[PDB]
């Protein structure tokens, strides 16, 4: 249902889900849909561990979340047609490395 | 040792990217 | 300025840092080198408490973390007559070989 | 990458390991 994970290009994505928008950023340090697959659990994981953000290691990677202040998101609206899309005011940096 | 990607909490609902211009999508800025 | 960090092992160190002691916690996975370098993470985490970010030295990439320490309002630290104001959050280095 | 360590802010201050027992450090916990 998403776009492809660039997998060794960073990358800069938005994501909503529930009533919420939030700012994702992905770093890199064969078989690609299974990868594409992996580091949407790993932000699935994310999303699901917001307040207690810990390095995880995935089938093929080790996962290290960052949790940082959106800075200049209270001048921001996002809208889904006439829905207000509440923006989580943090951005996450996901560090990808390889599990070796 | 790093803890297993399976044996964390995951948000399981629907995830969309969020893509002004498609789907409905708008954002704005202060002026 | 401090002893020698454990390399292999995973440790818990209480650093005394102007007024305040700081928690850190050390986790992996010529020492010298290795235990100086130790240091200026540990000094670069503390001159950025607020922006917590990962970094590389010369022989290892540190990813630093910080967490809630509980049970620390049951705590007093003294210096002699001085009392030392713990940082109410632990600091864990995960530390990497950089190659 | 990875942002150099020698790029970053570093507290240059003193910096000594807690011990109590030593050098006159302290620590005492709450009891009922």
């Amino acid at each position: 249902s998403l776009k492809p994970f660039t997998y060794p290009f960073p990358e800069t994505r938005f994501l909503h889900a529930g009533p919420n928008v939030y700012k994702f950023k992905i770093r890199y340090g064969e078989n690609k849909e299974v990868i594409t697959q992996e580091l949407e659990d790993s932000v699935r994981v994310v999303l699901g561990n917001l307040d207690n953000l810990q390095p995880f290691a995935t089938e093929h990677f080790i996962v290290f979340p960052y949790k940082s202040k959106w800075e200049r998101v209270s001048h921001l609206k996002f809208k889904h047609g006439e829905i207000i899309l509440i923006p989580y005011p943090f951005v996450f940096t996901l560090y990808v490395e390889m599990k070796w | 040792g790093y803890i297993s990607i399976d044996a964390m909490k995951k948000f399981l609902g629907e995830l969309h990217d969020f893509i002004p211009g498609t789907s409905g999508y708008l954002a704005y800025h202060v002026q």
